[PDB]
């Protein structure tokens, strides 16, 4: 709430629901695979957890 | 452990290049099969065979008609042959005729 | 480097001969395309051989 | 111009060099991989090092 | 067995391959190494007459499709009929018998979707026989595919080496030099530059 | 979401990929078509030998033989291309199997596109000279060739 930054790229995300930014991620990431929604689901789990 | 001495597979013995006298040699002009000369120096004591391999890789014969007629070996097996040494020439005619009904069954219904 | 576009050549030149599927004939192309640009420059286009 | 390379010389033209001058520089189409008999180690027929 | 792109003048800065057919370096990697086909050739007086008939034959083909559509338009009426002869003719609920009407109105949503998008397909593949011309890239293999099954005449098309070594064998230096002449003559800006 | 059009839209925005992995680029391009069952390779086999056969005989009658009907001549000759047309169905159908046969044999010698490759060479001859008489799955007989 302090962090103004943040707000602004809280404000300046252009992308809501987590799935939604999952794909975005996956997209990102991955080119070259369908988004199969559980397969970005647990890749970001996979990756770091 | 070794000293590293190395050998490529080769003798080396110096004589001295001789040009005045040498054997002497014909010289068969191969022709391939397209249109392609060339020229194998042989020697005069010496069976000269109808075909070559020249530079070009492919089986330049002498453009001497000669024709030595190799007749050369069957084709090694084809896929009809790996069909034929398993099943039967009524199997494959009734199978003939039941894909002949299919394309009846296809096309007229 | 010789030696492999020798192989993948005589390979693809026998897989024209057996008369083959698109997706062989042009998997084994591209894998002489590949055999060549190693020859000329390894490391040139993408893994190093 | 030279073959052996008999020392006089003014100019070393490159040239891009098309398949009919590479089919003409070569003295045989190599055509198997394999390199040194196993055994004998003398070179193959139509190998590397034919 | 089959020609090979030399990878000096394919891969390094700048392209030469690329500026000698005006082609984008991804474009050139694309093609010569079997990701994308690339359309080496073209007619013009069969693509013009048949530009007429396959205009009137693809109005046909659409007709038929949009008889199909309504077609399917007919059975989710009758189907939604059905739903209200299950719905308002018996005990049921108050929002469980407009459910089943709305899950109707949903399929014929998907139905009319994807009879929709096969129709855009069409309509694609169409626009892409007219804009037909050569060094044209074709990515999406069934795109290419229903290309040429459809319009095997009028253009060939090739992929990877050998479309290169058929296109450089149809292109004089001539014509693009003396266009590229009057463009460095005439032009200006990034395309002087890029003319250069 | 399945019919969610973003979803499907990266999926063709990802299938337009460069790839520079070129074993990446053979294996999306083997992930197209689908795989079969029995009831599959029986008539893509009963394809396969009819049009063999279908080609040998109008092979046979096309030295000194029967002139044709234009009719029987053209079923025949669908039936010999359809039979090779069935044929490359199999293969592509079973290039799957290849992968996952080439796979495990790597790390030693030869790369894993050269393994690939020679493993469809074997397949094209398992297809060759597969029965299917015999009642068995086409995998079982085309995994010794492979």
């Amino acid at each position: 709430g302090f962090s103004e930054i943040m707000r602004s790229t809280l404000e300046k995300d252009n992308t809501v629901g987590t799935d939604e930014a999952l794909l975005d991620i996956y997209r990102k990431l991955r080119p070259g695979e369908p988004p199969t929604k559980e397969s970005a689901q647990t890749l970001l789990e996979n990756l770091f957890f | 452990d070794r000293v590293l001495r190395g050998s490529r597979l080769g003798a080396v013995s110096y004589e001295t290049d001789r040009n005045h006298d040498l054997a002497p040699r014909q010289i068969a002009r191969y022709r391939t099969d397209n249109g392609e000369e060339f020229e194998v120096p042989f020697a005069d004591d010496a069976e000269i065979p109808g075909t070559w391999l020249c530079r070009n890789g492919m089986e330049g014969t002498l453009i001497e008609g000669d024709l030595p007629e190799p007749k050369k070996v069957k084709p090694p097996r084809t896929h009809w042959d790996m069909l034929l040494e398993r099943r039967s020439i009524e199997e494959l005619e009734e199978l003939l005729k039941e894909r002949l009904e299919l394309i009846r069954s296809r096309r007229r219904g | 480097l010789y030696r492999r576009v020798i192989n993948r050549n005589n390979r693809l030149k026998r897989l024209i001969d057996l008369g083959a599927p698109e997706i062989i004939v042009n998997n084994e192309k591209r894998m002489l395309q590949e055999s060549v640009d190693a020859l000329f420059d390894n490391g040139r286009r993408g893994r190093p051989v | 111009g030279a073959m052996l390379d008999v020392n006089f010389f003014d100019e070393l033209r490159i040239g891009l060099a098309t398949a009919e001058d590479i089919r003409q520089w070569s003295y045989g189409e190599v055509k198997k991989p394999e390199t040194i008999n196993y055994r004998t180690l003398k070179p193959e027929k139509d190998g590397l090092f034919c | 067995a089959a020609p090979v792109t030399h990878i000096w003048y394919f891969k390094g800065v700048p392209s030469r391959l690329g500026y000698l057919l005006d082609l984008a370096p991804k474009d050139l990697e694309k093609i010569i190494y079997f990701a994308a086909y690339v359309i080496t050739s073209v007619d013009e007086e069969m693509r013009h007459n048949e530009l007429s008939t396959l205009e009137a034959e693809m109005a046909v083909e659409r007709k038929a499709v949009e008889d199909q559509r309504d077609g399917e338009l007919e059975a989710r009426a009758q189907k939604l009929e059905a739903d209200l002869a299950e719905l308002e003719a018996e005990g049921a609920k108050a929002d469980a018998r407009r459910k089943v009407r709305d899950g109707g109105e949903r399929e014929m949503r998907q139905i009319r979707d994807r009879a929709q998008r096969e129709l855009d397909r069409l309509e694609d593949i169409w626009s892409t026989f007219t804009k037909l011309a050569p060094k044209q890239l074709i990515v999406d293999e069934n795109l290419y595919r229903e290309l040429v099954d459809r319009y095997g005449e009028y253009f060939t098309g090739a992929m990877g080496a050998e479309s290169i070594q058929k296109l450089i064998e149809n292109f004089d230096i001539d014509a693009e030099a003396e266009s590229l002449r009057d463009v460095i003559r005439n032009g200006k800006g990034q395309k002087k530059l890029r003319a250069l | 979401e399945d019919e969610s059009e973003a979803l499907r839209q990266a999926r063709k925005d990802a299938e337009l990929t460069a790839s520079a992995d070129s074993v990446r680029a053979y294996l999306k391009q083997i992930g197209k078509v689908a795989l079969l069952n029995a009831e599959e390779e029986v008539e893509l086999a009963k394809r396969i030998e009819a049009g063999l056969y279908a080609t040998q005989l109008m092979t046979e009658l096309s030295e000194r033989g029967e002139k044709l009907p234009a009719a029987q001549r053209r079923d025949m000759m669908w039936i010999c291309r359809d039979g090779d047309r069935a044929k490359n169905h199999l293969l592509e159908a079973n290039l799957r199997l290849v992968v996952s046969l080439a796979k495990r044999y790597t790390g030693r010698g030869m790369a894993f596109l050269d393994l690939i490759q020679e493993g469809n060479l074997g397949l094209i001859r398992a297809v060759e000279k597969f029965d299917y008489t015999k009642g068995y799955k086409f995998s079982t007989y085309a995994t010794w060739w492979i």
